């Protein structure tokens, strides 16, 4: 089984600007590992596959988390360090475009639909169990777990928001945006690493290593 | 990927 | 309304290797415009918005089409020019990685589920009506059309494949893969253009212009 | 974007 209550529990258990964002990201990578261990069946996968899923998903997973954390923030994001970062600050640091995509495609859409923590948890678990991740010893097994998450999520939405028949599809359709922003985020991080002005801490650095 | 392995191990 | 029968009709109406793929892509861009005009309500949008949606979606739209066209092809893709391109040929031209992603994440998954032309049509229409496209004069209007497509698609899957309750979510969850492969495709095209060895024809070139 | 505009016009 894949009970949405366990997924919610996982979320609840873990609850210039470029430098601050990068520092916050490094910090949250530790927390991400703890989150993943709390998702049903993840820790039962082979260690090598747990590594692959987390290396494949970490940036989307962190982006989804700070985006949902920021739904009551006007034109900004709330980092896990407690720091609010506004649009103007990101623009003045040369990362306005990517920052605005986060705000318009993720944060404001999460706000508009009042995406809840169960739904966020499920989307994150779907991202985690990515069966397209290269090198998985058993892709079908990860595919099975993803299928169980989205079954439970659809059941949850239909029970909790029966007057919103499109809500489930609406949730899933933020995933392409999440993927694209995740990819653009990586491009920036690789550049910061290349230029070498911004400090990149050890876990974030490791995520930027070749496989 | 030494950090991730160490943290997942437990 | 957004009848799946009109969407199916749209699909039916329009039915080295790097050079060949690029040439085929240029050819299919003309056909894509004709396809889009056949999708309910697209031609009613402001001309400027039609331009924006097509410039935003063309590469994903073409990739989805040749991927579905190739489901009965072993380890290869069928171009609209009639030419079959095998894995080995793409690998020997230095584009093996992106080619394999097409095969594993799109073609083989479409094959495994027997994605039908109605479903393909709907996924393409959802891609077309992308409300996150920058510059849209009315994003809510495009969002409304997307919502109508996915409502009709869910109705279609539940009626046509009632024994497969996960099928609808399964379709939508190929869209992140489509987005990522679309982005990687663009990176390659920009490089081919930069190096200047591969001929890039006028419409494909125009798509590679700045907005 | 002259080609796309021309084709969409009709």
């Amino acid at each position: 089984d894949m009970p949405v209550e366990r997924i919610l529990e996982a979320e609840l258990a873990v609850e210039d600007p470029v430098t601050n964002i990068c520092q916050a990201a490094d910090k949250q990578l530790f927390t991400l590992v703890e989150w993943a261990k709390r998702i049903p069946h993840f820790s039962e996968l082979p260690l090598d596959d747990q590594v692959i899923l987390l290396r494949a998903g970490w940036n989307e997973l962190l982006i989804a988390s700070f985006s949902h954390r920021s739904i009551a923030v006007k034109d900004g994001i709330l980092l896990a360090t407690g720091l609010h970062v506004h649009r103007n600050s990101a623009h003045s640091a040369g990362v306005g475009a990517i920052f605005d995509r986060v705000l318009t495609e993720l944060v404001s859409k999460m706000r508009d639909m009042q995406m809840d923590k169960t739904e966020l948890g499920c989307l994150r678990a779907i991202v985690l169990f990515n069966p397209d991740s290269k090198g998985l010893s058993n892709p079908a097994e990860v595919e099975a777990l993803r299928e169980k998450v989205y079954a439970s999520l659809e059941a949850y939405c239909k029970h909790k928001y029966p007057e919103q028949p499109g809500r489930f599809a609406k949730l899933l359709l933020r995933l392409p945006a999440l993927r694209s922003i995740g990819l653009k985020c990586l491009e920036h991080l690789f550049f910061f690493k290349l230029i070498g002005d911004t400090p990149i801490d050890t876990f974030l650095m490791e995520m930027l290593e070749a496989p | 990927h030494k950090i991730l392995h160490r943290l997942l191990q437990d």
